[PDB]
């Protein structure tokens, strides 16, 4: 159920952000077009210099919005797959944390927590150890497709297309400048 | 059909309605005279139709009914009002009417109108008797105007900062003092969004005077609630009245315990038309301003309070500063003092782009106690111990850097206590 | 706290303030100690140009009548409700009884007269006219003690360092005239109790060489007398 809408907000996310890409790399090359070309307009340059740098902002914006999309799929999946994997063998893992996780209800704040991080560092131990013998490792059968539609890391352009740091006060002009010209296209 | 819906419409839909059933050249004529041919050539055929705006008298008995959509403006908009009116209904300057409207026979241009449905928002006969504005009992602004809106951008850091920094009130009566081009006109926009979102029951009402037309056309459209504003073109009477009207409507409404919010930006622009218009009294102070002139726009300023059984009044207004004109601080120390709060901006802080530039020290409020609680109190006083030693750019640094981090103002109180 | 502790029966006397330094609750303090202290005295609160808020606080947490003008109406309205008022305290002194006003603010009289006296052709440095001075001097001037039954007395409040210029001048003018005056920021303290005027004038001729008790009539005297508060001191100016 959530994995389904979230894979197609990935996959809608990706698209937006596809096209941005190609919409900024239009004006790109007409901007570098008309620069090569013998025209001296002076206007047109400036409008398409603005074009270009509210383009690159609306990339970065849809490269973040797909980055936080890609996240949450993966988290989705991860929770879903922990949680029926604990339905699974609860009393399995139990068995084992059973020196510290007893009593878990009886026990002080202070007593639950150091128990908690106790635990997190042995299966940190037992996890770094099964990497160690190192198998190849595949998604579950369950959900296989939809996490290798959306893949292990997302593409290399959305992450150095995001690398640079917008103040959310540059990101508000930004937004008034892509709806004023969102606008005028329209017009 | 109101003429509200074909008021508010744009050209587009005016002249598509005018070709549609018989309107020649209609494209060629100013918008106010376009929709009164067109309306008067529909209502022609004698169907009543309802009606909306506000309605003032002028010297004569007669009066005119106006559009909030036309900038308050006398055209050929205006609808009749006749004295028999003002009688049978106990009609006073102000009052939104809402009633089927007449078709102008023969030896009338303008619409008058056949009766009245909805007086102030409601029935005109329960509103017989009342009480007047005169007799109303002032009263502290005891309910806070919590305009922290929570959407998670620097303008509501903005916003956060003069949370931190002032205390806005339900009812009472503030004054704003900046420099030019330090962040006056979307302060007060922080100010309006912030109500709109915080606070939508009450009414929210925003007065531009003499300002350039494109910061009009900018707040008309950012603003949830209605606003007003007439530009420097026109000549001061047009300001001088639409201040009247607006702060006399505003009057009404809170009549009917209401809570009004006006925003005004200037007072002193306010008072220099005030001046301006005024017939000289003989008395010329320093800066070629008269004594009687000021008192208009200072008992306007004065008409902000709290109403003890119902509704509140309250009036923003910001008086410029050191704009090298010397009637610009006549006005300044005339109405200094006289407000419930007083918010203070520094240019040098906008210089280095630290915004908003709002100054800590000088800014403060009234009667802090009535307004909130013990424990808030002392929990923005111990930030006034520790906030008040360094410079106020420093501490509008300090402020604004561990004020990113934290999501509200209380976080952010409760994250300072433990340092 | 009590009017006769600070002052009196009969004599005049000031209090003069900054802005932002605790003038409301000071007169209401002030009030109520006239209240309880003596009530056979007749209250008497009077506000001139200031917010409605106030002046309905001040109506409401005192028990004398409160005849007060908001700031909102011109200045017109002040100064007939300051005649109509000076004319009932005549009328009360005829009337053989004791009365207390509390006014507030003489400075805001003053300069009320002074942007509502016709013109005359007396003005003076900052446009002051002559008659905007001497009409508040018999104003002030008429709260002189009865001495034939009862005694009148005001306590005035005055406004200092406003970041304006028309105030000090009637301030000094008042330091002329003044019987006693409340002080409460710091440096006007300093500036009446040792006159800064005298100090550069005697510094003109250096140490002048005032022959015999000329010299020795300049005295200070600073007895720590026992208070309720606990041993105050009073400094006192010896000359003579
Ligand atoms: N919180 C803020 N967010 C974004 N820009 C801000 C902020 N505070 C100030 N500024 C900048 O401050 C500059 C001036 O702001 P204005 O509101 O136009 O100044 P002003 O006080 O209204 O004076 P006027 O209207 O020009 S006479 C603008 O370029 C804004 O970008
Ligand atoms: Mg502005």
């Amino acid at each position: 159920t959530a994995l389904q809408q979230a894979f197609d907000t990935c996959q809608n996310n990706k698209a937006a952000w596809l096209q941005r890409k190609n919409e900024l790399a239009a004006a790109e090359q007409e901007y570098l077009r008309l620069l090569s070309g013998e025209g001296r307009n002076v206007s047109r340059l400036d409008e398409l210099r603005n074009i270009i740098e509210v383009r690159k902002w609306q990339v970065n914006q849809a490269a973040g919005r797909y980055i936080r999309s890609h996240e949450a799929v993966q988290h989705i999946s991860i929770r879903d797959r922990l949680n029926d994997f604990m339905q699974q063998h609860g009393t399995a893992l139990a068995a084992a944390l059973a020196p510290e996780l007893m009593g878990y209800s009886e026990l002080t704040a202070i007593a639950r927590n150091c128990a908690i991080q106790r635990a997190t560092d042995a299966l940190r131990e037992a996890l770094l150890s099964w990497l160690a013998k190192g198998e190849k490792i595949n998604y579950s059968a369950q959900d296989s497709d939809i996490l290798t539609t959306i893949g292990f890391r997302p593409d290399v352009a959305s992450v150095d297309d995001s690398r640079e740091k917008f103040t959310p006060a540059q990101n508000m002009i930004f937004s008034r400048k892509s709806a004023q010209l969102a606008s005028r296209q329209s017009v | 059909m109101n003429l509200t819906e074909l008021k508010n419409t744009p050209v587009s839909e005016l002249i598509t309605l005018g070709e549609n059933m018989g309107l020649e050249n209609l494209a060629r004529m100013r918008k106010q005279d376009i929709i009164f041919a067109i309306l008067k050539q529909h209502a022609k055929s004698g169907e009543d139709i309802f009606g909306d705006g506000v309605l003032e008298i002028l010297q004569d008995g007669f009066g005119f009914l106006r559009s909030a959509d036309s900038s308050y403006l006398a055209g050929p908009d205006d609808i009749y009002v006749s004295p028999s009116q003002i009688r049978r209904f106990n009609l006073r300057t102000g009052d939104t009417i809402s009633g089927k409207i007449r078709p102008p026979k023969e030896g009338e241009r303008y619409f008058a109108l056949l009766k009245v449905n909805e007086v102030n928002f409601d029935k005109p006969e329960n509103a017989r008797n009342k009480i007047l504005f005169e007799n109303l009992t002032p009263l502290h602004a005891n309910s806070r105007l919590r305009m922290e809106r929570g959407n998670g951008s620097t303008e509501d850091l903005t916003a956060r900062v003069l949370d931190l920094a002032s205390l806005i009130g339900r009812g009472q009566r503030g004054l704003i003092v900046a420099p030019p081009k330090a962040g006056k006109t979307m302060l007060l926009q922080n100010i309006a969004q912030s109500i709109a979102y915080n606070h939508p029951d009450c009414v929210l009402m925003v007065l531009l005077i003499d300002e350039r037309p494109e910061e009009v056309t900018e707040m008309q459209r950012l603003v949830k609630g209605e606003v007003v504003a007439s530009t420097f073109d026109e000549p001061a009477s047009r300001h001088v009245q639409v201040a009247e009207m607006v702060i006399e409507k505003a009057k009404r409404l809170v009549e009917h315990k209401k809570d009004v919010i006006i925003l005004l930006d200037s007072i002193t622009r306010l008072a220099r038309a005030y001046n301006t218009v005024v017939p000289a009294s003989g008395k010329v102070l320093t800066g070629g301003v008269d004594a009687n002139a000021l008192h208009r726009p200072k008992r306007f300023f004065g008409a902000a309070r709290n109403v003890e059984e119902g509704g509140s009044l309250t009036i923003i207004a910001t008086a410029l500063i050191d704009t090298g004109s010397k009637m610009d601080e006549v006005i300044y120390e005339e109405f200094k003092g006289t407000g419930n709060m007083e918010l203070h901006l520094s240019r040098k802080i906008a210089e280095k782009r630290v915004f908003p530039a709002i100054d800590y020290n000088r800014s403060g409020t009234r009667k802090e106690e009535l307004l909130t609680t013990q424990e808030e109190l002392q929990k923005m006083w111990i930030l006034r111990k520790i906030i008040h030693p360094m410079g106020e750019i420093d501490a509008m640094e300090f402020l604004i850097n561990k004020l990113a981090m934290t999501k509200t103002n209380d976080d952010f109180f409760e994250m300072m206590k433990r340092s």
